[PDB]
């Protein structure tokens, strides 16, 4: 006889619109949260941006990386994720839907894709997936999770179809063995989204878990396969949770070696793979690289490492100077130079005996006390190689400065074995 | 005669009248249904597990006149781990069913006793072999087989399980719809499919099973279909509770407390935690105390009003 009713709770509190409150570094990727239909939230600065550009130094580095891979015999397929705003604007509430300049953001996103294409990169055109309006039969299969930054598996599959179109038109795909695959629903996942968590602690509220289908891809006498000739480098977006590499195998029709891992960001997965012996003994014909507009494309310490690695660091090569030392806490002088060691012709290769070393903090000493302080950090979300490879600095006048010494900061306590070689670069050969 | 057993059922079912001494008089007087009556006394007073040896004596005496004792003996032998006596009993039961002396449903109930994990170590393979031999003459046992294979995947894959459910869904047993709903709900022998779950659970709930209501309530509460549906969750959980599922009440108290997309309402959570106390748990009373300390006296009084108005569920 008595009636008991229940209500859906909790529009974003007005206090989350206050940019003052996103103080920590983590919170800064969410500034600011806005409420949309259902419990869709959006981050204004990252999801609703209209600008997809980098600096000229960035474009020059991207061009060099393309050309260096090409000399190693690798073609690159750039998967440049369109934003949550670009794809799911139609879930916005009317006010934000009318303030978001989708035509400008669409044009600038397409322009950055064309820029990538201009440097030689193979660029699958993902703009047709923006302005998503799902068919009635696909009502719940949104490109993005409502309160999280990752695509759903359905978003990944849709991107994979276009990527496979690009790969089939590629001359490098010739000679790559073909293989059939079968992809099936395998289970269900529940996502507590990052946006919902940040919202929840800003407003003292609570969000429902969003459930989503998981998928799995299986290969369907001498029918076993050799080594992959396509490699996928990427972030958490390419991890097991969303089956991006499964869908790529399914629609390309070929094996795909997946070396992504969460927390790798723009360069972690790439740096770890380039240092690997898999890449140096079985370099792929096609490397698919997955990232998004979230990452600055003008960090010089990233590309000095990627370019050093594309030249194979310092091995199979005469050393100019070498060190085999036990670091102690404090400053440790590994090498002291006579010979005219010109920054623009040099690279450093540093391996720690202990593979758990994630940080290299060091100083390159030049004439009259001019010094470069370097700090290279490996991701803490994957087993990494304890190896740091980097070209000397070449911007401004640095390219001509002569190298005098190299020192390395020791551990807070204990001792650590390290080996360091200084060598000349070759021109990205074998 | 059907005389002493209904009379004992009367003397126990409403003690407005000793019963053990009346059974002892009927036994000392040598009336053959005395032992069945005292077994009934054991079951109703909750002492059955304390007198298993005498249950065996009585039913082994009465077995050839009272086939329900086939179920009783089996229970004893499952409780006390007696595989030898169980083999002998099942041999005489297969014989009796061959001779036409025992109906197929009695075989079905014995098989379901053999697979009752709550009795000790089960004999699920023997259960399957009995059910498969009486299923052609007793279609309900198809569903029994479907459930057996479900609890014991050892004995059959999902294709085998579905063959059983189809042979039984010819009789369109509502239990079959309930089993399909649970199969798509629980994601145990198959990947979970919330839509197929919802469909088969809806079929089951329209046909009788209030437990389908519990599952539908949980389904709308969590949002496995993609969205939480608060009112549907409340309605279906409430129907389950009003039908005799205790876990429903606690569920509702959780629903009105935890947020997670449903607006917390402390008073109604209170009502349902109190209802959940019928079979209390630590978590039950702990939620009840937190909620109670969260309310004001006027809120508490209005909540007591709904509580009393809901215990006014005639339900008979
Ligand atoms: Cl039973
Ligand atoms: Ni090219
Ligand atoms: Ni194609
Ligand atoms: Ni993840
Ligand atoms: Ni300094
Ligand atoms: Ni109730
Ligand atoms: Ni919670």
């Amino acid at each position: 006889a008595p009636t008991f009713s229940a209500e859906p709770c909790c529009q974003l509190c007005p206090e989350a619109h206050d940019a003052s409150r996103y103080t920590t570094r983590y919170q800064q990727n969410f500034t600011t949260l806005v409420q949309a239909q259902g419990d869709w939230l959006f981050r204004t600065r990252e999801d609703l941006r209209t600008e997809f550009n980098t600096t000229p130094a960035g474009y020059k580095r991207l061009q060099q990386v393309h050309d260096a891979f090409k000399k190693r015999g690798v073609e690159l397929v750039v998967v440049y994720q369109p934003t949550r705003g670009l794809v799911n604007r139609n879930m916005l509430n009317p006010a934000e839907k009318a303030a978001f300049d989708y035509q400008k953001a669409l044009g600038n996103y397409q322009a950055m894709l064309k820029r990538f294409a201009s440097m030689g990169y193979n660029v699958p055109d993902l703009s047709p997936l923006t302005n998503e309006q799902l068919a009635a039969a696909d009502q719940g299969k949104d490109f993005y999770f409502r309160g999280d930054q990752h695509w759903t598996p359905y978003g990944a599959e849709r991107a994979a179809k276009i990527v496979a179109d690009t790969v089939h038109k590629m001359p490098a795909f010739e000679g790559i063995p073909r293989k059939e695959f079968e992809t099936r629903k395998s289970g269900r996942m529940g996502k507590t989204g990052t946006l919902h968590n940040v919202a929840g602690q800003l407003c003292g509220t609570s969000y429902a878990v969003q459930y989503m289908d998981q998928f799995a891809t299986e290969p369907k006498l001498f029918g076993d396969s050799g080594n992959a000739q396509i490699t996928l480098v990427g972030t958490s977006h390419s991890g097991k949770n969303y089956n991006f590499s499964g869908f790529l195998e399914q629609y390309i029709g070929a094996d795909v070696l997946n070396v992504a891992f969460p927390g790798g960001g723009l360069e972690g997965s790439m740096i770890q793979y380039l240092g690997s012996e898999e890449f140096q003994k079985n370099p792929p014909k096609i490397l698919i690289w997955e990232f998004s507009p979230l990452y600055r494309l003008d960090q010089e310490t990233i590309w000095r490492q990627i370019l050093g690695l594309l030249d194979d660091g310092c091995d199979d090569r005469p050393a100019l100077m070498s060190a085999s030392t036990t670091l102690k806490p404090g400053k440790n002088e590994l090498m002291v130079n006579i010979k005219d060691l010109i920054n623009r012709n040099l690279q450093m290769d540093v391996k720690f005996e202990d593979p758990s070393v994630k940080v290299l903090q060091a100083t390159l000493w030049y004439l009259n006390g001019r010094h470069e302080d370097i700090k290279l950090e490996k991701p803490e979300t994957s087993d990494t190689d304890g190896r740091f490879v980097f070209q000397m600095r070449e911007d401004e006048d640095w390219a001509s400065q002569r190298l005098l010494a190299f020192e390395v900061q020791g551990p807070e306590s204990g001792t650590q074995k390290v080996e360091a070689k200084l060598c000349k670069r070759n021109n990205f050969a074998v | 005669s059907n005389t002493l057993i209904p009379l004992a059922m009367l003397y126990l079912s409403y003690p407005q009248s000793n019963a053990q001494q009346q059974i002892d008089q009927w036994r000392a007087a040598g009336n053959p249904e005395a032992g069945l009556a005292q077994v009934l006394l054991y079951r109703t007073q909750g002492t059955y597990d304390q007198h298993l040896g005498e249950v065996e004596k009585i039913c082994k005496a009465a077995l050839n006149t009272t086939d329900i004792c086939y179920v009783e003996l089996a229970t004893v032998y499952q409780k006390r781990g007696q595989a030898d006596q169980q083999a002998a009993l099942l041999g005489q039961l297969k014989s009796a069913y061959a001779r036409g002396a025992v109906p197929a449903t009695r075989v079905d109930s014995v098989a379901r006793v053999l697979a009752d994990r709550s009795l000790g170590q089960t004999d699920e393979k023997t259960a399957k072999e009995l059910l498969e031999q009486v299923a052609p003459a007793n279609p309900a046992s198809w569903v029994s087989l479907a459930q057996l294979v479900y609890d014991f995947p050892e004995l059959g894959d999902t294709d085998q399980l579905m063959a059983y459910i189809d042979k039984g869904r010819e009789a369109e047993q509502p239990r079959a719809e309930l089993l399909l709903g649970r199969l798509y709900y629980e994601g145990k022998t198959l990947p979970a499919d919330a839509q197929k779950a919802e469909q088969h659970l809806q079929a089951a709930a329209e046909a009788g099973e209030i437990s389908a209501h519990y599952y539908l309530g949980q389904l709308y509460r969590r949002g496995y279909l993609g969205n939480v549906e608060p009112q549907k969750a409340v309605d279906h959980l409430l129907a389950a509770a009003r039908g005799g599922q205790n876990s429903a009440d606690y569920a509702l108290a959780q629903l009105f407390s935890e947020g997670h997309g449903i607006r917390p309402q402390p008073g109604n959570a209170w009502v349902f935690a109190q209802l959940s106390q019928a079979n209390p748990t630590p978590q039950s009373a702990e939620l009840l105390q937190q909620l109670d300390q969260q309310l004001t006296p006027d809120q508490r009084n209005q909540a007591q009003q709904l509580l009393d108005q809901e215990k006014r569920a005639r339900g008979s």
